[PDB]
């Protein structure tokens, strides 16, 4: 599963 | 060796702004998301916001949006929080924290105390709490010093230049409606020795460069 | 917004006993993004558990966590002296970033009952010179923390003109001490004779009153 940090990376890329 | 070290205590007037810093050591600063958390006196923990590793993305708690700015400096390895339009309810200890890859906060700074108050720096007045038969149990007497009307925190109190420690209770300061702090320091001692032992409380208020030694004299009546 | 409810607010236990601390989320916690922290007095918090059940590196193995969905538990299998502190649960999410803390559970040392010793201190002549009179009532070395202090001036019950301060649990004997300070102007203080501090505590068979007459 994606790490929390990897989900944050996705959020800040798209927002 | 993985550490966060924050800047020193701050005292601000309402409406001012404060910029606290947090410098890392022992890890790759630019790899990690970083956070600020605050804790008002006697209260719990409150997350303020997050800044991404590059420093170009932030997200703040809804309560602080519009009033807080978080930045980081890769050249100095330092993280910053600026909080604007300060009010007395912003009086708190502010912590920086590292976000681990799993998201929780695995390294914390030591905290920065921020006091927001209208008050001006003022040294305490120190008054004796003398022992009497009204402060004497079965062979044990209580005496102390009242440390009144000072700003800002902290004061330190010792007894007999540190030679007396057993039985001392120095109470946490209470904020009075005047905006000045006050506390008491007490100690219980053998009543049999009240005439052959000297009891002096040493009060230091560094913010005002105030030093006071007060001898607490017994009352035979 | 998610809200984390911690229970109990205060937990009184002796060293060597097992501690069970609970956190309930108002809605399901995505991916078990859930952590527990310890905070000792005057210190920064320290991470104990993450992913609801994974012990952080260097944390004693007497700490463990479990749960999922809305219900989470931190267990200390056998309490040591260093374990008496405040504990916070935390929930978080990544999209969008949000981090929420429970309101904290104080883990307090449970000892035998100790009734307070009560002392009263009239204001000094030195203080009287400056236009204010502080009367100090001291409750020394008692357990448990709960206590009532009532001020009476010439047998008239006071309200709104006193402030209390309590020490942290004593490192040696695990008791508390408490001060109550009655604050009056010199004018009001010298209008009355009898100043009395009445103390109620579960270790006292009946309330203890300490009093003085102004001027003796």
């Amino acid at each position: 599963l994606d790490s929390f940090k990897e989900e944050l990376d996705k959020y800040f890329k798209n927002h | 060796q993985e550490q966060l070290v924050q800047s020193g205590a701050e005292v601000k007037k309402p409406g001012a702004s404060v910029k606290v810093s947090c410098k890392s050591s022992g890890f790759t600063f630019s790899y990690f998301y970083l956070h600020w958390v605050r804790q008002a006196p006697g209260q719990g923990l409150e997350w303020m916001g997050i800044i991404n590793p590059r420093g170009d993305g932030t997200r703040y708690a809804q309560k602080f949006q519009g009033r807080v700015t978080m930045t980081r400096d890769a050249s100095t390895g330092t993280l910053y929080m600026e909080l604007r339009s300060l009010r007395s309810e912003d009086t708190a200890v502010y912590y920086c924290a590292r976000g681990a890859d799993h998201g929780a906060f695995d390294i914390w700074g030591q905290g920065t105390m921020v006091t927001v108050s209208s008050a001006s720096t003022k040294g305490p007045s120190v008054f004796p709490l003398a022992p009497s038969s009204k402060s004497t149990s079965g062979g044990t007497a209580a005496l102390g010093c009242l440390v009144k009307d000072y700003f800002p925190e902290p004061v330190t109190v010792s007894w007999n230049s540190g030679a007396l420690t057993s039985g001392v209770h120095t109470f946490p300061a209470v904020l009075q409606s005047s905006g000045l702090y006050s506390l008491s320091s007490v100690v219980t001692v053998p009543s049999s020795s009240l005439g052959t032992q000297t009891y002096i409380c040493n009060v230091n208020h560094k913010p005002s460069n105030t030093k006071v030694d007060k001898k607490v004299e017994p009352k035979s009546c | 917004e998610i809200v984390l409810t911690q229970s109990p607010g205060t937990l009184s236990l002796s060293p060597g006993e097992r501690a069970t601390l609970s956190c309930r989320a108002s809605q399901s916690v995505r991916r078990n993004y859930f952590a527990w922290y310890q905070q000792k007095r005057g210190q920064a918090p320290r991470l104990l558990i993450y992913d609801a059940s994974t012990r952080a590196t260097g944390i004693p193995d007497r700490f463990s966590g479990s749960g999922s969905g809305t219900d989470f538990t931190l267990t200390i299998s056998r309490l040591e002296p260093e374990d008496f502190a405040v504990y916070y649960c935390q929930q978080y999410d990544s999209s969008p970033p949000m981090y929420i803390f429970g309101q904290g559970t104080k883990l307090e040392i449970k000892r035998t009952v100790a009734a307070p010793s009560v002392f009263i201190f009239p204001p000094s002549d030195e203080q009287l010179k400056s236009g204010t009179a502080s009367v100090v009532c001291l409750l020394n070395n008692f357990y448990p923390r709960e206590a009532k202090v009532q001020w009476k001036v010439d047998n008239a019950l006071q309200s709104g003109n006193s402030q209390e301060s309590v020490t942290e649990q004593d490192s040696k004997d695990s008791t508390y001490s408490l001060s109550s300070t009655l604050t009056l102007s010199k004018a009001d203080y010298e209008k009355h004779k009898v100043y009395a501090c009445e103390v109620t505590h579960q270790g006292l068979s009946s309330p203890v009153t300490k009093s003085f007459n102004r001027g003796e």
